[PDB]
């Protein structure tokens, strides 16, 4: 039930420093035994250690990055952060946060420590890219005739960077919802469409309002998805 | 005078890992050849401080912590795993300078016919918090909806491992010994 | 400092086993520890095999690990494999510089049900059309395998411009969704009878199509 959490910054512009914070939780940062350190994975491509810190202040980077990481401990806010400066645009990745296994000296006292990851993150995507962040253009996507079970949306349209979240009814509506990916359009921008297949025979009782969190750019919309007159 | 941990190593009944014991170890002074290179250990690791640099130290106190679990249940004696020898049972906290031990007794705590004197608490009602035990088989209703109104529903909260000579190593007694750290308890050439 | 090569993909029906074979180049494999994380789509990794062979909590029973010190490697075995193990899979090691993680074993497995889609085509809806712009929507959820071409309708000529398409992603219920979209202007959506949506998947083209008002 430890569990780390990652806060980003989404867009960081090019060849300046992302500034990236693990809010820690179930568990101190002040624990000897446990490296805490970054992996990331370029999209499409595979995983990639950056550095590993623990509160003795040690810390092992990856060489191939050591010139433009610096890993710091915040231990009153239970927090370590990740700068890395210089970023090109195959920087582009999603970071997780994460606990390495204890480390421990073991029989005849070789000290295997920062060795493997333990308890992962959830990632936040952090995108490289020279223009700024646009909030989303949110449509509700109303029902008609329908198959039984009737079927209505939010159309996401046109935003910079992802990840827009969207739940539905504030996170009551689970069964049902299946949100799409993003499509990368001609023009930089991306589209999703959040669907929930709900009853057929509830549209003019019960409520429904999809709820796109697009956090790099502050905007929550609850927007509300009622029916058609044909 | 001198410290007890043959006393609790070579003993000829463990506890369970439900009911775990302890040994205050206490003005004394303690010997960790016998610790290094005991050879049997199957798992032996130190958490913050070196094995090798045990002799050359002192600790205000030492702690045995003994059970039995099953050789597939020995790494949850580690800081920051979980399940239910984790979860319910033996919680290590995270900040833990210490050992844990364990070593193969399928030669001793196995019978063919069936061992089940040791014993789990796979089912409990929040998790535990670490250095802590429930002692108690009150019988663990499933959260709410309680037990002894006229037997509805209770799993009761231990199940006992049946340990054999002839399984595996997922099913075989491991011995594990934990000697948590804490100044009189030092060494020899110390 | 070294490299861990995984295969790239790997297939094996279900129930008999599959072996995921991470060869480290130079340095000898048993020095350092192996951990394996299993990645599935669009989720975070977890850990499943860690210090060689030794399995977390909640990982199942037939998540074996091994090393294979002939050829330098180091194994993953899954025996009695299900449908839930459709997943990325990465080994990774270390030396005295950092760690390399592998290249990721794309494992599937291949005896699964053919299942054609389930197409929802939305039309752009009034608070779009009064921003002046349209964007249709078709929304193409639940098949396998996993590739299908949506053709789309100008009444009954084509559409050949305006296709925002995606590329498919595989479900958490480890079937496939894609979504493509056709931006417009308002006047082209209106000045048609029926704006269809051709979804061909292994020749069963299932097609949708809606009407102005
Ligand atoms: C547990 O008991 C065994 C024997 O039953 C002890 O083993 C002996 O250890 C001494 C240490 O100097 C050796 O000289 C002997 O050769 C060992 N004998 C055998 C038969 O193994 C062991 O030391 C005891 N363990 C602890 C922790 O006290």
């Amino acid at each position: 039930q430890l569990q780390l959490q990652e806060s980003g910054p989404g867009l960081v512009k090019p060849s300046e420093t992302l500034s990236l914070t693990c809010t820690v939780s179930g568990g101190s940062i002040s624990s000897s035994n446990f490296y805490w350190g970054w992996i990331r994975q370029p999209p499409g491509k595979g995983l990639e250690w950056i550095a590993s810190i623990t509160y003795s202040g040690r810390t092992f980077y990856n060489p191939s990055l050591k010139s433009r990481v610096a890993i710091s401990v915040d231990t009153s806010k239970n927090q370590f952060s990740l700068k890395l400066s210089s970023v090109t645009a195959a920087d582009t990745a999603v970071y997780y946060c994460a606990r390495t296994f204890p480390s421990y000296y073991d029989r005849s006292g070789y000290h295997y420590l920062n060795y493997g990851m333990d308890v992962w993150g959830q990632g936040t995507t952090v995108t490289v890219s020279s223009a700024s962040t646009k909030g989303p253009s949110v449509f509700p996507l109303a029902p008609s005739s329908s198959g039984g079970t009737a079927a209505l949306g939010c159309l996401v349209k046109d935003y910079f960077p992802e990840p827009v979240t969207v739940s539905w009814n504030s996170g009551a509506l689970t069964s049902g919802v299946h949100t799409f990916p993003a499509v990368l359009q001609s023009s930089g921008l991306y589209s999703l469409s959040s669907v929930v297949t709900v009853p057929s025979s509830s549209l003019g009782t019960q409520t429904y309002i999809c709820n796109v969190n697009h956090k790099p750019s502050n905007t929550k919309v609850d927007k509300k998805v009622e029916p058609k007159s044909c | 005078n001198l410290c007890p941990f043959g006393e609790v190593f070579n003993a000829t009944t463990f506890p369970s890992v439900y009911a775990w014991e302890r040994k205050r170890i206490s003005n004394c002074v303690a010997d960790y050849s016998v610790l290094y290179n005991s050879t049997s250990f199957s798992t032996f690791k130190c958490y913050g401080v070196s094995a090798t640099k045990l002799n050359d130290l002192c600790f205000s106190n030492v702690y045995a912590d003994s059970f039995v679990v099953k050789g597939d249940d020995v790494r949850q004696i580690a800081p920051g795993q979980t399940g239910v020898i984790a979860d319910y049972n033996y919680k290590l906290p995270d900040d833990f300078t210490g050992c844990v031990l364990a070593w193969n007794t399928r030669n001793i705590d196995a019978t063919q016919t069936g061992n089940y004197n040791y014993k789990y608490r796979s089912l409990r009602h929040g998790k535990l918090r670490p250095f802590e035990r429930d002692i108690s088989n009150v019988p663990f209703s499933p959260d709410g909806k309680p037990c002894t109104p006229p037997a509805f529903n209770c799993y009761w909260p231990l199940n006992d491992y049946g340990f054999y000579i002839t399984n595996g190593i997922g099913y075989q007694p491991y011995r594990v010994v934990v000697l948590s750290f804490e100044a009189t308890v030092c060494g020899p050439k110390k | 400092n070294f490299m861990l090569t995984q295969p790239h993909s790997m297939s094996e029906s279900p129930g008999k086993t599959v072996t995921i074979s991470c060869t480290r180049s130079s340095g000898s494999i048993a020095s350092n520890y192996v951990q394996w994380y299993q990645q599935r789509p669009g989720s975070s990794p977890t850990t499943v095999i860690y210090e060689d062979n030794q399995r977390p909590s909640g990982v199942p029973d037939r998540f074996s690990g091994s090393i294979d010190s002939s050829s330098n490697s180091a194994s993953l075995t899954i025996s009695g494999l299900k449908t839930e193990d459709e997943a990325d899979y990465y080994c990774q090691s270390y030396d005295s510089s950092s760690w390399v993680f592998g290249g990721g074993t794309k494992l599937t497995v291949l005896g699964q049900p053919k299942a054609n889609p389930t197409v929802t085509l939305f039309p752009p809806s009034s608070e779009e059309l009064q921003a002046n712009k349209a964007t249709l929507v078709c929304l193409i959820s639940d098949f396998y395998p996993g590739a299908v071409t949506v053709a789309w309708k100008a009444d009954g000529s084509p559409v050949k411009a305006g296709v925002e398409t995606t590329k498919p992603s595989k479900q958490s219920n480890n079937k496939y969704a894609a979504s493509s979209y056709l931006s417009l202007t308002p006047e082209q959506w209106k000045s048609h009878r029926s704006y269809s949506c051709q979804v061909t998947h292994e020749g069963s083209t299932v097609e949708k199509t809606v009407a102005p008002t």
